[PDB]
RNA sequence: AAACCACGGUAUUGCAUGGCUGAUAUAUAAUCCAUACAAAGGAUAUAACCAAGUAGCAUGGUCUUAUAUUGUGGGCUGGCGGUGUGCUACAAGUAACAAAAAGUACAACCGGAUUAAUUACUGAAAUCAUAAAUAUAAAGAGGGAAUCGCUAGUAAUCUUUAUUAUAAC
RNA sequence: AGCACUGGUUUCAUAAGCCAGCU
């Protein structure tokens, strides 16, 4: 079973192996198979073609998935750095935007983008 | 010429005269507060009163700088000692530096302040 | 019709208790009644500094002698 | 921020400065902002705090960093920031 | 206190105002309704967690079987038993007219003047 | 702002000084906490070599109408390296979630850092304050030489209050 | 790779010694 072309842990609950599609996390992941009528004791193994087809037309229809939200985030950060604001000029030197950061601020360091 | 003399304190409960800085211009900003208060409580009403229409709400808002100085504003009022005028290590409760309060409470001139053991 | 006077709703009852003694503000209203409940401080702050007049009618200015006398007890200046 | 339900703030001495410059520029300020002309001087400000607005469009200010006017000419990408954040203080 | 000269102490102001139900009762010849009704609006007491500070101008206490009412809005002491005194007025006026029971010269003697109101 | 005027100065000398404080810390006590139905442990006080520290305040010498007093914005938070004191974790599932299907999820879905969009709250003013929520879901699998605290209601671990416009690890 | 260098640790401090990183 593949939904938006990621591949769900067969002996996982639904609601907790639909948190590995970027863009679902806990909260978002559990309304959606309630939505569709499942609960939380249902498997992956459990589930049949139908009930997948159900789920993938869902979050297509209500969620922005891997790839658009994605690029969605990214064209976020790209305006910034045009605009040539405060926070776009930290985005363009990979350093983070709070006030003081002199003493920590490695994670955004390792995470620039 | 013109002469402004430092405020000073001669009291008997100290030993050395005791001078301040810096109290007559706080003194100024909490008479503007003061003065302007009634005023600044009605406006506050308004422009958090969700009934009225905002293009009203926004020209009250103008009338917070057309209408009484910057210096009225609560935020900007400090506690100074009244007897030196430092502002770092106030003690509230009694109005006077940590420096000042020490030494008085240890010759009995504070009452009901004594040391303390547990 | 008869109402026992235990079938009355709460609503009609509140109506009643806050049209005598009042309706109570709540937390977090947009009203504009929170800035007009709050007392009034503008004399409690206007009062706070220890600031006797520098001149009390019949009594010496103890700090005018005290400043006199230090001019005395040192050499003159230029 | 500053709750949407209360809206903005802008300050008074800003809008008095645009208001003069309407009056001084009035062809400008109803046909040529909008051909693409740019706008005939530039207006210098303190007013760091306040946003920005589309009817400042095609205007050119001077902001304050402590040392000099930086100027800053109004985008439709810029609406919504305030006047602060593209004029910078330090300098590496 | 040492203070007096120099400012007037706020708890000077504040005056409370209890009556017992069964004696209200009999005085103005309240049915059982009526007298029902009364207990209802008034209610426990309210405190506020926060302060532990009561919040209820009006309560009733049922181990006692006592009608409370405290009045502070004002700087005065007289000021605030004028006000007590009117708003245990309004409470009987609006129990006995919805309803209305024996008739007492106490009654009688409200009816007159209108219940003050 | 002071009239046979007592100008002001966060200017300088702490190696000219007053006052106050760090720095030996056992032992003792007509002192404090607790006690009243059987007990244990603490607190406070107790004279210093160190030219040790001192733009709170006071003071001798020297300097200065103004080295004074004031308005707007900016800075003290600053794209880099070193490192002290703390908080949150991970080896070890004795974890995590929880209103018990006498449970639920997972097999470090343990850990909760960073960034995007949004809203509320305080305030005259919130890009460079705080909180909540949605998405994102980083380092970390017990740590070199070396080094610190403590010896029982103590270490360890958990909750709460106060100093106290908004804002405590 | 490593010698060497680089950063630390130890000492009242310098040196020595020690530990890693790196070529
Ligand atoms: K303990
Ligand atoms: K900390
Ligand atoms: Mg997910
Ligand atoms: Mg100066
Ligand atoms: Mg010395
Ligand atoms: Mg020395
Ligand atoms: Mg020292
Ligand atoms: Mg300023
Ligand atoms: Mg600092
Ligand atoms: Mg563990
Ligand atoms: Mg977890
Ligand atoms: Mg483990
Ligand atoms: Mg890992």
């Amino acid at each position: 079973v593949q939904i938006q072309r990621v591949t769900l842990p067969p002996h996982q609950c639904v609601y907790m192996a639909l948190k590995k599609v970027f863009g679902l996390g806990g909260p978002t992941s559990l309304a959606v198979v309630e939505a569709c009528g499942i609960s939380k004791g249902v498997r992956v193994r459990d589930l049949k073609e139908n009930h997948v087809q159900q789920i993938t037309q869902f979050i297509q229809d209500n969620f922005v998935t891997e790839d658009n939200l994605r690029r969605k985030v990214r064209e976020d950060i790209v305006k910034l750095v045009n605009i040539k604001s405060r926070d776009g000029l930290r985005h363009d030197w990979g350093v983070s935007i709070k006030g003081h950061t002199s003493c920590n601020g490695k994670t955004a360091k390792r995470l620039r983008h | 010429t013109t002469k402004n003399f430092r405020l000073r304190f001669r009291i008997p409960q100290y030993p050395d005269i005791v001078g301040s800085r810096r109290i007559d211009k706080d003194q100024t900003r909490r008479v503007l507060y003061d003065q302007h208060e009634v005023d600044r409580r009605l406006y506050k009403a308004m422009t958090r009163d969700e009934s009225l229409t905002l293009p009203v709400r926004l020209q009250v808002q103008r009338l917070f700088e057309t209408e009484m100085p910057r210096d009225s504003a609560p935020s900007r009022i400090v506690d100074r000692c009244v007897l030196t005028g430092r502002v770092r290590g106030l003690v509230k409760f009694a109005g006077l530096s940590r420096i000042m309060l020490r030494q008085l409470i240890h010759y009995g001139h504070i009452g009901g302040v004594a040391k303390a053991s547990w | 019709s008869y109402i026992p006077p235990s079938e009355v709703p709460e609503e009609h009852l509140k109506n009643i208790y806050e049209g005598i003694f009042g309706s109570p503000v709540a937390e977090f209203e947009r009203t504009g009644r929170c800035a007009l409940a709050k007392p009034l401080i503008g004399t409690k702050l206007s009062s706070y500094y220890f600031l006797p007049p520098n001149r009390q009618p019949g009594f010496h200015n103890e700090e005018h002698e005290y400043a006199k006398v230090r001019l005395m007890s040192k050499r003159q200046k230029k | 921020g500053r709750a949407v339900w209360r809206g903005p703030y802008v300050s008074v001495s800003l809008l008095e400065q645009v208001i003069t410059f309407a009056k001084r520029n009035p062809e400008w300020w109803n046909i040529g902002r909008f051909q693409g002309s740019k706008a005939p001087e530039a207006i210098n400000t303190f007013c760091r705090s306040s946003t920005v607005l589309p009817d400042f469009l095609g205007l050119k200010f001077g902001v304050h960093n402590g040392r000099e006017f930086v100027g800053v000419e109004v985008q439709e990408a810029m609406v919504g920031h305030k006047l602060g954040e593209f004029s910078q203080t330090t300098f590496r | 206190h040492a203070g007096s000269a120099f400012m007037v102490h706020p708890r000077n102001a504040p005056v409370q105002l209890d009556v017992r139900v069964s004696d209200l009762k009999q005085e103005l010849g309240l049915s059982d309704d009526s007298a029902a009704l009364l207990t209802r609006l008034a209610g426990p007491e309210r405190l506020d967690e926060k302060t532990k500070r009561r919040v209820s101008p009006c309560w009733y206490n049922s181990e006692e079987d006592t009608l409370s009412i405290a009045a502070d809005r004002y700087n005065d002491r007289e000021s605030n038993r004028r006000l007590a005194l009117e708003q245990l007025q309004a409470l009987v006026k609006e129990c006995d007219t919805r309803y209305p029971g024996e008739t007492t010269p106490a009654k009688q003697y409200l009816s007159g003047f209108g219940f003050f109101q």
